[PDB]
C-alpha cells in the first residue's frame, strides 16, 4: 500500500513511458567514486557469500558428490600454493570487507562520519584492515606450515 | 591555440525514431569564459543555436544548470572548464531522468516530492498572522544551516542510485533533506506527523548509505547526515528537543 | 499563425499571475487564501527566479538593534528617491514593513537572530534613524548573505499550501485585450510546444526587471523585461525607464552582485592609493552612502587614473579587517562566491569589484493600489481595467530615481499582497470570467511563427550583444546629450535590424532559440525606450546623471529658501515622471510626462516630506 | 488559427487534498531498528568463529547467517524487482522467491552441517590445502 506520492510518483512514470522519453545514462556515465563504489563491493560481498552458502549447501544435497571428495579433487590438480593461497585471501576478504564496512553503515545510519572526509578515512581504513586481515589468516598458517616442513622436530 | 573538446548529450524529441548522440564540439579557450556554462552559451550563439540546456543565474544560487560534467553532478555555471586540451570533457543531462531535450530532463516528480513534504510553517495554536515574531534561539537556528541553503538542484537525487531505480517511491536526498529541514525547526510543530508521511519502507528507509548526495552537492551540503538523522528519529533513537521557551519579556 | 499549425489550449481562471518570484508568489498566496482561482505563469520553476539571488535584507523597523520608526524608513525611502517617488506608495510601503516581514517570519523563513532571539538586522546603503538627524539605521533584516534564497523558497513552499495552478515553463508572448480591458494571457508551453489561452477575471503582471538590456549585470539571463514588454503590446507607456541603478560592487570579472551587506557589516571601498575614499565623497554616511553617489564617487575615481588592478579600471571592496568569525556568519555566500570567480580568500585579500547595472526602478506604471494606469493631461490617471503590476517590473512608484537597498524585496512583497488584497475587496463572486474575443492572441501567435521561422542573415545572438554593448556605451553611469544622441541612432537602427533575424531551430518543443530570440524583441523595446527617456531628461537625478546637465531641476531651486521664490511651470521642471509609447511594429516612440505624488495616503498619519538637495 | 480547445489542469501534486482521509501506513521503523542491532550482534560472532569451531558453532552461524541473508535479500530483491520494468506480477513473483531463497538457504546449511563436515570444518579442510 502506497501514500499519496507514491502513487502520484507511479501515474508519472506511465505518462513518461506513454511519452516515449528516453532516460538519461547513469551507471555507464556516472565517475567510479570510493562512495558508490564501496557500496557497490558491499552488496556483491554480501551477495556473493550468501549465493556461496546456497549454492553449496543446497548442491552438495541434491548431488552424489561430498565436501570431502571435493577437497580430495582439487587437491588432486596439485596446483600451484601461492595460488591456493589467493583463493583462500579471495574467499576471507568478502567475510572480512562487509563485516567491517558494515559497522561503517550502521553508523551512517546513525548520522556518524558522514562528512566526506570522514566517508573517505573510513572508506579507506575498511579496504586496509580487510585486507589486512584476510592477508594475516592467509599468510600465518603457511608460515606454520613452512616451519613444520624444514625446521628440527 | 587552445582547442578544447566537449561530447555532449543530444536528443530530439521531434524526429521521428530518434535516439540520443553524442555530439563533439570544440571551442577556444582564450575566447571563452572560464566555465562550462560559458562553454555551453559560446556553442549554441556561435555553433549551434539548437543545443538546449537550462540556465538562469550566474554564481550558482538558481540550481537551473545541474547537470553531468566529467562523471559528476554538478553546476554548469561554477565548475571550471578542464583546461588540459588533450582530454575531452563529457556533458551529460542529470542521470536516470526522462529528458524532454538534450539537456533537458523533467524535473516534475522532483517538484511534486518537494510539494508532499509539506514545506511551511505549521502551528498547533492558529497565530495572528502579522502580529509578531516567534522566538527561535540562535543555537536554534543555526540547526538550519546546512539545510536552508538547498537550491532545489537535484544533483544529489539524480547521484543515487537507490532514487536512480525508485524515484516513484523513495524520496531521495533533497526531498528528505528538506524534510528534516522542517522536523528539526524549533519552531515547527509537526514534527510527529512529518515523520509519519515517511514511515514506511520506502519514503526514507531506502537510503543504503551510498554517500553520492553528499559527495556531489555543489553547495557542499549533507543530504546523508540528515537522513541518518531521520532514520534515528523514525526508529525512536532519538527525540526532537522541546522548544526553548519563550521568555517572559520578549 | 502563417506557415506551422499550433494547438491552442484554453484556461478560465478568477486571476493569472505572470511571475513566480517574491511578488507572483505572495500575491498568489493571498489570492489562494481568498478561494480565487489562481494561474501562476513563469518561465522558469518559481525557484529560479532572481529573488532568490538577493542576498542583502529586507527593510523593515523591527527594532531588534535598537528603537526605530517606520516613519524614519519612509524619510529614506522618499530622499532615497529623490522626489521622484510617489509618497503615497513609499507611505504604503514603509507603513506595512514590519508586519510584511513578520509575516514571512511567520511562514518559516529562517532569520538570522539575536541574542534575545529576534530577526537579526543590519546597516545598508543611504539609512537613518530620526529624519536624517539621527545615526546610521539598523533596520535590514536578513538572512546571513542568503535573504532572497531564503524568501523565495519560504514563498514557494507556503505557496503549494494554497491550491494556486503553477503552468512552469510557460513563455508569455501577450497580455490579452478586450477593448482597453485585459481578459488574460497567452503563453508557449515548452514542454509539449501548445499554446495556452488564459482567460482571468484579473491579471497580474510581476515579471522582474531588464538588466540584460545592457552587456555587464547582476542580473538574471531571464532578465528580459517581458512584463513591460507585454504592456507596450498592450498599448501601456512605461515609466522612467532611464532610471537604471548601478549597484557599487559587481565583481569586476563577471558581474556577480557582492551583497552592500558587506559594507553594512563594516567593509569598505579603496582607491589604488589605499584611500577610502566614500569619505572624500560622502563626509557623513562614507560607504553607505546611496548606491547613485557611490557608483559614481567609484567611476570618477577609474576616470581620474585611481583605478586598480593591472588595468586601472576598477576598484577594491576590503573586508579583511573584520573578524573571521563575522565574515562567516553574516557573509558567507559572498566568501564562497569571491573565492569561486575572483580567486579572493576575503579574510585576506580585497574584492575586485566595479559599478553593474542591478535594478530598475522603471516600469509599468500603477497608482499606491498597484493597478496599472494610462495617462492624459486631460484626464489625469485612468486604470486599465483587470490588469495589476508588482515586483521590479513596476513603477508604483516607490523607488522614483533611486531605490534604496533591501527595499525590493520588501517593495515585491507588499505589493504583492496589496495585489490580493485590493482584488478580493474590489472583485465579487458575480463577475463571470470574460469570453475571449474572436482571434485573441492569433497575432502573438504569428510573431511566433515568424521568429521561429525567421530567414534572414542577423542572428539573435549577434542582435543582442550590439544592443547590450551599445546600451553600456551610451546610457552608462554618467551621460550626455551627443552620446546619447547617437546611442539613440544606434539603437533605432539596430530596431530595424530586428526584421533581418536569423534563427536555426525550427522545433516547438523546447526552443530556447525561439524563446531567447523572442526576449531579444522583448528587450529591444525595454532599451530603446529607456535611452530615449534618458536623451530628453536634461537634469541629474538619483541614478540618472547628466554631465551636460549637472544639477537636478524642481520646480523651485530648493538649494536656497522658499519664501520669495516664483514656482516655475510643469514644462520647465523635470520633477516628473517620464511616460514612453512606443509603436510595437515601427520602434517609434513618444514621451509624455506625468506629475510626481506628493501627498501622502493620510496626511493625519504621516506628514508629506518636501524636497531638500540631496547629500549624503 | 486559434480555433482551440478546452484545457485541465497539469499534472500537480496537491499536499493538502492528498492528505484527506489517508491513514499512516505502518512503521517499518521498529523493523529497520532490529535489523541493524542483529547485524551489530553478528559482529563478536564472525571473529568467535574463526577461533571457536563444531557443531553447535555451525548452528549458530547457520540460523544467524540465514535471518540477516533473509533480510539482506529482502532488500535486493526490493530495490531491483521493480513493476515499472518486470510488470506487476512477476515483481510480485520475485518478492516470493527471496522467501524461497531464504527456506533453500536454511535447509542446504542444515543439510551439510547434519550430512556433511559442517561450515567451520569445511573451512579447515580448504585451508589445510
Ligand atoms: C543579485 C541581486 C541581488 C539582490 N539583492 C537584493 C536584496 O538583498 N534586497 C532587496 O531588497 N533587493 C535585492 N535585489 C532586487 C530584488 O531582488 C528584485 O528586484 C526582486 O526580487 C524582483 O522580484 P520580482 O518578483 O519582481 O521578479 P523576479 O524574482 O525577477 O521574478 C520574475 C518572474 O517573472 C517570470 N517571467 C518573466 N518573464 C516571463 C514570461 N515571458 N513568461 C512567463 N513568466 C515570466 C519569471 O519566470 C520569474 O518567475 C537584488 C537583485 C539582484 C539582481
Ligand atoms: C565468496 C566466499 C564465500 C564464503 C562463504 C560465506 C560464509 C561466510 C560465513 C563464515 C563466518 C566466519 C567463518 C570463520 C571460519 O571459517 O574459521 C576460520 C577459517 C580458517 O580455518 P582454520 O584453519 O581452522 O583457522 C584457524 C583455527 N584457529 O576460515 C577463515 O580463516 C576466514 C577468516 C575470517 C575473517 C574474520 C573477519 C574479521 C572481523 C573483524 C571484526 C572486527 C571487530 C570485532
Ligand atoms: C559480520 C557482520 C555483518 C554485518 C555487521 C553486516 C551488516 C550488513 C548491513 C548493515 C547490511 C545492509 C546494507 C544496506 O542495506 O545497504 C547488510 C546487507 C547484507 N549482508 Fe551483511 N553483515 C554482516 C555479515 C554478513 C554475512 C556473513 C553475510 C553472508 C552471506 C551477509 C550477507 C548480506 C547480504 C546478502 C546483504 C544484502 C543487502 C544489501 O546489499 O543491501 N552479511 N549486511
Ligand atoms: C558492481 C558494480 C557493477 C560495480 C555496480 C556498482 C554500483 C551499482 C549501483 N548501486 C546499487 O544499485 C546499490 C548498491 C548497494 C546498495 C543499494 C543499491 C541500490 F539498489 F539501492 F542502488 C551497480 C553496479
Ligand atoms: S542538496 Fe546540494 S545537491 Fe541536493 S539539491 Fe540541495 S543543493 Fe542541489
Ligand atoms: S546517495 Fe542515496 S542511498 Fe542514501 S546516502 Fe545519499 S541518499
Ligand atoms: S545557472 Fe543558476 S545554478 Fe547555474
Amino acid at each position: 500500500e502506497k501514500t499519496p506520492i507514491q502513487v502520484w510518483g507511479w501515474d508519472y512514470l506511465m505518462r513518461q513511458r506513454a511519452l516515449k522519453r528516453p532516460i538519461a545514462p547513469h551507471l555507464t556515465i556516472y565517475k567510479p567514486q570510493m562512495t558508490w563504489m564501496v557500496s557497490g563491493l558491499h552488496r556483491v560481498t554480501g551477495c556473493a557469500m550468501a549465493g556461496t552458502l546456497l549454492i553449496g549447501g543446497v548442491g552438495f544435497s541434491v548431488l552424489p558428490l561430498d565436501f570431502t571428495t571435493f577437497v580430495e579433487f582439487i587437491r588432486g590438480l596439485g596446483i600451484p600454493w601461492v595460488i591456493l593461497d589467493t583463493f583462500k585471501f579471495i574467499i576471507a576478504f568478502p567475510i572480512a570487507f562487509h563485516t567491517l564496512n558494515g559497522i561503517r553503515f550502521i553508523g551512517f545510519d546513525m548520522a556518524k562520519g558522514t562528512d566526506i572526509p570522514s566517508i573517505y578515512r573510513g572508506a579507506y581504513l575498511v579496504l586496509g584492515l580487510a585486507a589486512l586481515i584476510s592477508l594475516a589468516v592467509v599468510v600465518y598458517p603457511r608460515w606454520e606450515r613452512h616451519k613444520k616442513a624444514t625446521l628440527p622436530t | 591555440k587552445r582547442i578544447k573538446t566537449f561530447e555532449i548529450y543530444r536528443f530530439n524529441p521531434e524526429e521521428p525514431g530518434a535516439k540520443p548522440k553524442l555530439q563533439k564540439f570544440d571551442v577556444d579557450l582564450d575566447k571563452c569564459g572560464t566555465m562550462v556554462l560559458d562553454a555551453l552559451i559560446k556553442i549554441k550563439n556561435e555553433v549551434d543555436p539548437t543545443l538546449t540546456f537550462r540556465r538562469s543565474c550566474r554564481e550558482g544560487i538558481c540550481g537551473s544548470c545541474a547537470m553531468n560534467i566529467a562523471g559528476e553532478n554538478t553546476l554548469a555555471c561554477i565548475c571550471n572548464i578542464d583546461q588540459n586540451t588533450s582530454k575531452t570533457t563529457k556533458i551529460y543531462p542529470l542521470p536516470h531522468m526522462f529528458v524532454i531535450k538534450d539537456l533537458v530532463p523533467d524535473m516534475n516528480l522532483f517538484y511534486a516530492q518537494y510539494a508532499s513534504i509539506q514545506p511551511w510553517l505549521q502551528k498547533k495554536t492558529k497565530i495572528n498572522l502579522g502580529e509578531k515574531q516567534q522566538y527561535q534561539s540562535i543555537k536554534e537556528q543555526e540547526k538550519l544551516d546546512g539545510l536552508y541553503e538547498c537550491i532545489l538542484c537535484a544533483c544529489c537525487s539524480a547521484s543515487c542510485p537507490s532514487y536512480w531505480w525508485n524515484a516513484d517511491k523513495y524520496l531521495g536526498p533533497a526531498v528528505l533533506m528538506q524534510a528534516y529541514r522542517w522536523i528539526i525547526d524549533s519552531r515547527d510543530d509537526s514534527a510527529a506527523e512529518r515523520l509519519a508521511r515517511m514511515q514506511d519502507g520506502f519514503s526514507a528507509f531506502k537510503c543504503h548509505t551510498i554517500m553520492n548526495c553528499t559527495k556531489t552537492c555543489p553547495k557542499h551540503l549533507n543530504p546523508a547526515r540528515a537522513i541518518g538523522e531521520i532514520k534515528m528519529l523514525l526508529t525512536k533513537m532519538k527525540t526532537k528537543p522541546a522548544p526553548l521557551p519563550t521568555p517572559a519579556n520578549f | 499563425s502563417n506557415i506551422a499549425q499550433y494547438k491552442v489550449i484554453d484556461h478560465a481562471y478568477d486571476v493569472v499571475i505572470i511571475g513566480a518570484g517574491g511578488a507572483g508568489l505572495r500575491a498568489a498566496m493571498g489570492l489562494g487564501e481568498a478561494g480565487f482561482k489562481t494561474a501562476v505563469v513563469t518561465k522558469m520553476f518559481p525557484t529560479r527566479s532572481h529573488t532568490t539571488a538577493a542576498q542583502g535584507g529586507i527593510n523593515a523597523a523591527l527594532g531588534s538593534m535598537n528603537p526605530d520608526d517606520w516613519k524614519w524608513h519612509f524619510y529614506d525611502t522618499v530622499k532615497g528617491s529623490d522626489w521622484l517617488g510617489d509618497q503615497n506608495a513609499m507611505h504604503y510601503l514603509t507603513r506595512n514593513a514590519v508586519e510584511a516581514v513578520t509575516e514571512l517570519e511567520n511562514f518559516g523563513m529562517p532569520f538570522s537572530r539575536t541574542p534575545e532571539g529576534k530577526i537579526y538586522q543590519r546597516s545598508f546603503g543611504g539609512q537613518s534613524n530620526n529624519y536624517g538627524k539621527g545615526g546610521v539605521a539598523k533596520r535590514t533584516c536578513c538572512v546571513a548573505d542568503r535573504t532572497g534564497h531564503s524568501m523565495l523558497h519560504t514563498l514557494y513552499g507556503n505557496s503549494l499550501r494554497c491550491h494556486c495552478t503553477f503552468f512552469i515553463e510557460y513563455f508569455a508572448l501577450d497580455l490579452l485585450m478586450d477593448k482597453g480591458r485585459c481578459v488574460g494571457v497567452i503563453a508557449l508551453c515548452l514542454e509539449d510546444g501548445t499554446i495556452h489561452r488564459f482567460r482571468s477575471k484579473r491579471t497580474i503582471v510581476a515579471t522582474g526587471g531588464y538588466g540584460r538590456a545592457y552587456f555587464s549585470c547582476t542580473t538574471a539571463h531571464m532578465n528580459t523585461g517581458d512584463g513591460t514588454a507585454l504592456a507596450t503590446r498592450a498599448g501601456i507607456a512605461l515609466e522612467d525607464l532611464e532610471f537604471i541603478q548601478f549597484h557599487p560592487t559587481g565583481i569586476y570579472g563577471v558581474g556577480c552582485l557582492i551583497t552592500e551587506g558587506s559594507r553594512g557589516e563594516g567593509g569598505f571601498l579603496v582607491n589604488s592609493e589605499g584611500e577610502r575614499f566614500m569619505e572624500r565623497y560622502a563626509p557623513k554616511a562614507k560607504d553607505l552612502a546611496s548606491r547613485d553617489v557611490v557608483s559614481r564617487a567609484e567611476t570618477i575615481e577609474i576616470m581620474e587614473g585611481r583605478g586598480v588592478g593591472p588595468e586601472k579600471d576598477h576598484i577594491y571592496l576590503q573586508l579583511h579587517h573584520l573578524p573571521a568569525e563575522q565574515l562567516h556568519q553574516r557573509l558567507p555566500g559572498i566568501s564562497e562566491t569571491a573565492k569561486i570567480f575572483a580567486g579572493v580568500d576575503v579574510t585576506k585579500e580585497p574584492i575586485p569589484v566595479i559599478p553593474t547595472v542591478h535594478y530598475n526602478m522603471g516600469g509599468i506604471p500603477t497608482n499606491y493600489k498597484a493597478q496599472v494606469i494610462k495617462y492624459t493631461k486631460e484626464g489625469g490617471d485612468k486604470i486599465v481595467p483587470g490588469l495589476y503590476a508588482c515586483g521590479e517590473c513596476a513603477c508604483h512608484s516607490v523607488h522614483g530615481a533611486n531605490r534604496l537597498g533591501a527595499n525590493s524585496l520588501l517593495d515585491a512583497v507588499v505589493f504583492g499582497r496589496a495585489c490580493s488584497i485590493n482584488i478580493k475587496e474590489e472583485l465579487k463572486p458575480d463577475e463571470k470570467i470574460p469570453e475571449l474575443p474572436e482571434g485573441a492572441g492569433e497575432e502573438s501567435i504569428a510573431n511566433l511563427d515568424a521568429v521561429r521561422y525567421a530567414n534572414g542573415d542577423v542572428p539573435t545572438a549577434e542582435l543582442r550583444l550590439t544592443m547590450q554593448k551599445t546600451m553600456q556605451k551610451h546610457a552608462g553611469v554618467f551621460r550626455r546629450g551627443d552620446i546619447l544622441a547617437e546611442g539613440v541612432k544606434k539603437m533605432m537602427d539596430l530596431f530595424k535590424e530586428l526584421k533581418r533575424l536569423k534563427t536555426t531551430d525550427r522545433s516547438l518543443i523546447w526552443n530556447s532559440d525561439l524563446t531567447e530570440s523572442l526576449e531579444l524583441q522583448n528587450l529591444m523595446l525595454n532599451a530603446t525606450q529607456t535611452i530615449v527617456a534618458a536623451e530628453n531628461r536634461k537634469e541629474s537625478r538619483g541614478a540618472h546623471a547628466r554631465d551636460d546637465f549637472p544639477k537636478r531641476e524642481d520646480e523651485y531651486d530648493y538649494s536656497k529658501p522658499i519664501e520669495g521664490q516664483t514656482k516655475r511651470p510643469f514644462e520647465k521642471h523635470w520633477r516628473k515622471h517620464t511616460l514612453t509609447k512606443q509603436d510595437p511594429r515601427t520602434g517609434h516612440i513618444t514621451l509624455d510626462y506625468r506629475p510626481v505624488i506628493d501627498k501622502t495616503l493620510d496626511p493625519a498619519e504621516v506628514d508629506w516630506i518636501p524636497p531638500i538637495i540631496r547629500s549624503y | 488559427t486559434s480555433a482551440a480547445v478546452t484545457g485541465a489542469a497539469p499534472p500537480q501534486f496537491d499536499p493538502i487534498a492528498a492528505e484527506k482521509g489517508f491513514k499512516p501506513l505502518h512503521s517499518h521503523g521498529t523493523l529497520f531498528k532490529i535489523e541493524r542491532y542483529f547485524a551489530a550482534a553478528m559482529v563478536p560472532l564472525i571473529p568467535a568463529a574463526y577461533f571457536i569451531h563444531g557443531r553447535e558453532m555451525d548452528l549458530c552461524l547457520a540460523l544467524a547467517l540465514t535471518l540477516h541473508v533473509h533480510w539482506g535479500v529482502w532488500g535486493v530483491v526490493n530495490d531491483y524487482g521493480r513493476p515499472f520494468v518486470l510488470g506487476d506480477t512477476l515483481a510480485a513473483a520475485v518478492r516470493v522467491g527471496a522467501y524461497i531463497f531464504t527456506a533453500c538457504l536454511l535447509a542446504g546449511l542444515l543439510y551439510f552441517n547434519e550430512h556433511d563436515v559442517g561450515l567451520t570444518r569445511a573451512f579447515e579442510m580448504v585451508w589445510e590445502l
